[PDB]
């Protein structure tokens, strides 16, 4: 019985692009460039794109990259909600206990949707 | 010698076409599009940035707009007219400097800026590279033959959401007066991933073992 | 000697197979044998490997198989035409396949299996149609009829 | 007792049984034989005929959550969310080889009940994740958790 | 002090009820129904068959119809009124004889005639039992303490589709003149699965280790 | 989004039962009690309820048990096709090479839908 | 039957994929060794009675010429006082250690141990054994033949 | 191609002879002795016991003395003149009865009554048989095709020290008036180990897979 | 460092092993019919008294012969000789899971005097 | 951080679940042993240089009183001529075999081997060693202490 | 008490009972080990930095050079023939602007105990023994040490009777320093080669310390 | 019973040292400093101190370190034969196929007795 809509995505993104097609749908961003945020350890049952190695770590937001449904929703065909995505920079020493002080300036940058962030 | 994978590939493709999910033309069009992909546009973007500080600023702030200058429109170049389904439309160019050197990976899979760089290397897709680079980057880079001063910030970029990256390496010494073509020539795929840096006279990725396919093209 | 060095390297790789371990087979343990640590590990999303310890390997390039190029095109075409979004593909392909297949099978093997999977899960084809198509395809090969660009017909 | 130590020993040495242990890290297609292809793609619930050792069979007392899980799965079927065959396919096959034998019988029944809610979009994964956070907080705040823990 | 399983069970049940998939009453009704299940009706079916040739024939030919005589209607007894979703409505009774002895398993899972027999034993559900019984039945049965003449046909029934089975063992010696109740008393759950045969004086399954639960019913 | 029909099964099976509700939908059976049949080794990708240990073996049909959609279809929500299911008896020696001649009469009985059967 | 052969190969192959919690041991500290593990590691390898194992279709095996020669060598060494059979058992079925005990063949252990007693009791130096092996391999490679195993070419 | 085992066998034998540990003659003599071994003497002992109650008593009480009647002197038949180094000189004959049935194993290795029975079967030496028989004898015997009444005492004998055993099965029905030769003919090697019982008409061990050697005699 | 390669042959020729050790153990500590429990003596490096018998009780059914214990013989130490006993164990006393249906099954094996203590 | 601690425990735990083709070996026939396997099985266990391994956060370890005593015993046995250090290395790092070589602790091997040389060179019988172990355990059980490890 | 403590006591008492070594011998050896440490080696390096002639001697004849810091490889140990396990052939490896050494014993844990003390737990690990000879720059980086790519990193595998100590190059910022001041920054790790001397750093880099069940 | 000479080593080495006590016992060395030598892959059954990773590789002799019985003999109580030991330097690229050209000057130095050496 189920009927799958095979034209929805194309109709919405053609001539615009993804994630451009979701622009403006997230409303006002909760955080700004420069803010220090800690990654919440939200349940990861079945799916997540927020790597386990980042959970509980604190980093700095360096860019509000775009707006898009969270992968946790998009991957199951749920695109009703759109949120801000942030590029965050972590100090390597804050991720890996054994990281050498000799390489004190090394970092890791990755993207995380707003739902995983909390003011540090 | 036809393998289980070849039997299944054919089964899936025939069924999809029979059910009208995609057309025989769609499949040919996608394969032909992929055949046109490669590292040349990305290398040209880097050369152009080295040769024009104002373009470099654009590359760093808006990779999508900058990409248009090398003939790769992330929205309209792909057959979809909405960017490729898997690479999306948010290219970011990471600019190395005397105090910063970037290297890219997709720990969750193999996310790569295909529209401007081509297909990902076999090793880039390996569980090994995906496990190690984010944690032991200096050790992994050394294995690739790249070492940076200890005070230089090595930044590993994990391409986990809709952004894809290319690395704009620092222009090497020994290239005074070089043309755009000369400069683009030394910016290899490996330099754009970040596991190598451009060097005058080196115009191909470092030689590595090549595992042969049972049935290549 | 090249032959001696080859045997040396084969040896270094072979002894790894004999590395001692406390190997505990798991046969549907009771709930009382599952700690929170084990629960999180078993319910992990397979694709999340960043930070896991691994050894140095001599990275290699690999030639593309014709079937891999065709599989890639099929997956993007299915998305282009709305059967799924790339995120739905990743979730099914890199996670739903489970730990064993995730690391035991090839990269594109998972892409292909998952392309077949979406056809069945969204009922565009019945599993019966897929099974039947595979049976028919094998017959084509076995008969000498050829298989597309993978095997030409046997002739006169 | 000595006999207890003897039996613990007999069980422990099995952990040390020598083997040629070949870790698999996404092998190339050329490393997959038809035999391996069939073994990797078979449905895990099909174990009849596989060699196994003699074990002293035991009965197991039922967990309250197992009784609730069973009722939940049958109620979801009774009310048309799925048929039992859809459940079996998802529960005993789709879970994959590792979870199939590494987790408990009812653990799979439960994970799959959660799975059908998300796959058929009756709840979003976000709603499920949020609900898990809610249950944990209910427990942490001393509000109890159904019949498992009183306030 | 509450496990990940208990946390998830609560989450799934509350979500299901919130979305109107099933109600709290539905869940309570199902739990109560299962709580009433047991091997008594099956044992009584066997005893009746031993005492009535015509009923025995019915048991062998149409288990669903025979089950009605002991109060278990496979279609109407379950809350659904269309049989339980997982056990279906096709019970078959396997009759042992001097030359035939049956034992049951579900190699693909744990398929069991719940409506007339109750919940399955933990071991019946084990990968071990599911791997071995179909291939080494005499060895497995011997472990259970049951041995049959070598010339007797041991038949293993693998409940893989919609049919569920109960074994009707042969009536043992030493029960002359026994009443239906006396006969039903020795037909234990294990006898109905096929890993044991009825014996005068034995009215409960053979004792075996019992693994305790972390939080069983109080 | 797709809509799932949650009333179909109950409307069809209430007061009748499963598989009783599929009675007569398979048409004439291809085989009959007493027929010797070999089990076809059909692809088992994603799902099957015809155990691997039976593939290629020959047995005797002892009963046409009922009509029903094959599990291979029912498990994916496809119930449009209904076929005959057969209870088949295999000699243990034909399944397991090592089975002892001492236990010459031992057998295994299980159910298999028509699609897997071919005249022996 | 080609299909039955594939079925049996399958049943044997899936055993390789049996899930397990595989803990590699890399010279753990003393604090990681319990009494239970100490007893298991210091066990005498040949003592396997009572250990759980699966049913296997037992086979007979033809005797290799080298196995017959090895057996005779071991009994002759005992006959002539180089060792008693008990000394052989201890060295052969226990001293070889867990891995070799189950990874190598029955007569492979008998043979390795015959070589071992020659060296341990100093009847030959390890150097003489190593040299003899080198010479034997050269003998084979040259076409000179190897006893009853290979005639001169 | 010659294997690593054949190379080492030759190396060990040549060194032993060169160092005077044993002579080339000694090795030939031992191989010749082994070649004369087999199950025939043990089968004759059983047949003789079935036909002579007094001899049967002797077999049960003093196997070493009884063995002499079938031409196998445990002390003097072997080349050593002190029994074989590995089989020793203490044979015990285990008498089955309507209430007792024996089966033998050497859980520690492969201890077997070679002087009177020949070489051990490959499966008898297997870790599998050595692990299982002492704990699940009814199951292992059933796999071999042998089952006994539940009330009968099955006794597993573990040959762990200097004693070696042979099983004297009960005489089967259907052999009325049979000669010693006829009776001995149905007492196979497997009957003497205990994994099978004698049956009229069966004069060879039950057929089972035979793994071929790379280079047999 | 020289090895005596004639000792064993000189002692056992024309006599046999274990016959050559007859009378060397003196008086046996136990008799046929005695119930004995197997002591769990340390087994470091070597033992021929199976782990599965440790702590179990059995019945002595025969004093088989006298011989140095294997624990000594396997290391070239033959100065001490002791009595060896054949002991019968009820299977149920060795394996917890053994079925009551097979209540008469047993296991017989040999153990030197050092491992025995009266039950 | 409790979360970071859980993260790191997780990264370590999933390693236990790494998929593999696990082939148990139960005394294979000679025809199943290739030259490659023969060389690998007959290898000297201590020769590990060049073998692939992962990065580990190296730690220092506090010395056990028994380790210090074991070391002294081994050097004293050599000083006094029971063995040379090379005989010790061969017995301790090679003869122990693959399993014990990596399954037991470094000094556990030194100690086992010290006990071993006493028995192999017949300075003590195995019986004397077994009896002594029983004696040590009884000394502890009876409350008489055990050297500097346990006071009476 | 543990199985190891039970066995240690058994072995020691039996050895003494059989007259293999005496209780006094055992105490003599433990006392000797207690006198060992990394200081003599550090002093040798400091002296070499201040005396070119002595440095040459260190490089050519480590055994003779060792005498200058009071460690005679033959006569200092109780045996008077060198320790049984460390022998008498110390070699000093001199780093330079173009060469940097690091040491390991892939076969075990061979270490210059007489002049350096007991070996670190990690030095004995299968891990260090497997990796250093093949991926030295990666292992050294983990230890926090990196050298120019053109500099020759030399790994010395102590597999026979030679034991090594590394003489690092003298670092900047030590002009006019005394022998004591210089020796103070030459830590055990510098003598193994996993670290280089730095003014102000007088102890090995802090690392996790695994505690013993029953230490001294 | 065999008697072990527990005074031999001390009598030979006291006041002299090991390997100093073997000085002059090897005779004339077969190789000299500067010679290029390849490591022979001699059988390694039971014991060896010439690492497998060096087999078949070529290196340069940089020092004749001392004379001593080979460990292969010393470890089994055989000290009658004494041979020259050489310190050999190998280019890392000649040992490990994957070694990077970037670290072109890296080396490995280790000791090997004369029996394992052959002129390159
Ligand atoms: O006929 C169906 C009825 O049967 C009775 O035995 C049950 O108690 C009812 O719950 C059920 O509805
Ligand atoms: O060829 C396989 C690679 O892995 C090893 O066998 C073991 O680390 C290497 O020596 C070789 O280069
Ligand atoms: O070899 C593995 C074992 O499993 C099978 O392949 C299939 O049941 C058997 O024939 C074999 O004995
Ligand atoms: O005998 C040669 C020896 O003498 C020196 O050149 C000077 O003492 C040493 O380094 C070397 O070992
Ligand atoms: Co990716
Ligand atoms: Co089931
Ligand atoms: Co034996
Ligand atoms: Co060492």
């Amino acid at each position: 019985k189920p009927v799958w809509d095979r034209t929805h995505h194309a109709k919405m993104a053609t001539g615009i692009g993804d994630p451009q097609c979701f622009k403006g749908m997230a409303g006002k961003s909760k955080f700004n460039v420069g803010d220090r945020v800690r990654i919440k350890d939200l349940p990861d049952l079945f799916y997540t794109r927020t790597m386990t190695y980042t959970r509980g770590a604190t980093g700095t937001i360096v860019r509000l990259v775009y707006e898009s449904p969270a992968a946790e929703d998009e991957a199951f065909g749920n695109e009703e909600n759109v949120e801000w995505f942030y590029s965050i920079v972590f100090a390597q020493k804050d991720l890996w206990p054994e990281y050498s002080d000799t390489f004190a300036n090394d970092t890791l940058e990755t993207e995380i949707p707003e739902r995983y962030l909390e003011k540090a | 010698e036809v393998s289980d994978f070849e039997i299944l590939e054919m089964a899936v493709r025939e069924l999809a076409i029979e059910k009208g999910l995609f057309s025989a033309e769609d499949h040919r069009v996608w394969k032909d599009y992929v055949h046109t992909l490669g590292p040349l546009p990305a290398a040209r973007l880097v050369a152009k940035a080295w040769l024009d500080p104002e373009y470099k600023k654009l590359c760093i702030e808006d990779g999508v707009e900058a990409s248009k200058a090398v003939g790769v429109n992330w929205v309209t170049s792909p057959p979809t007219q909405f960017g490729t389904p898997s690479d999306y439309c948010n290219l970011r160019v990471l600019a190395d400097s005397p105090t910063l050197k970037h290297v890219v990976v997709c720990t969750l899979c193999s996310c790569y800026p295909r529209p401007i760089l081509g297909q990902s290397p076999e090793w880039y897709r390996s569980p090994n590279y995906r496990r190690r680079l984010v944690r032991w980057p200096r050790q992994v880079l050394a294995e690739f033959g790249l070492q940076l001063p200890s005070e230089v910030q090595i930044r590993v970029a994990d391409s986990n959401q809709k952004t894809r990256y290319i690395v704009m390496p620092v222009r090497p010494e020994g290239t005074d007066g070089w043309t755009e073509d000369q400069l683009a020539e030394i910016v290899t795929r490996d330099c754009l991933i970040g596991v190598a840096v451009p060097k005058p006279g080196i115009t191909v990725n470092a030689k590595r073992p090549v595992l042969k396919a049972n049935r290549p093209v | 000697s090249s032959s001696i060095r080859e045997e040396v390297h084969r040896h270094l790789g072979t002894v790894a197979l004999m590395q001692p371990a406390l190997h505990q087979q798991t046969h549907a343990p009771a709930p009382t044998e599952i700690t929170h640590t084990l629960f999180r590990a078993y319910t992990r999303v397979p694709h999340d490997v960043g930070g896991e310890a691994d050894v140095p390997i001599e990275y290699h390039e690999k030639e593309e198989e014709i079937w891999e190029l065709n599989t890639f095109a099929t997956c993007e075409c299915l998305a282009w035409r709305g059967v799924w979004t790339a995120e739905e593909r990743r979730r099914k392909q890199n996670c739903d396949v489970g730990q064993t297949v995730y690391l035991g099978m090839p990269y594109y093997g998972r892409w292909l299996l998952t392309a077949a999977r979406i056809l069945v899960d969204k009922q565009f084809v019945t599993l019966t149609e897929l099974h039947n198509k595979i049976v028919e395809m094998r017959e084509r090969v076995a008969s000498g009829q050829g298989l597309g660009e993978y095997l030409p017909p046997k002739a006169k």
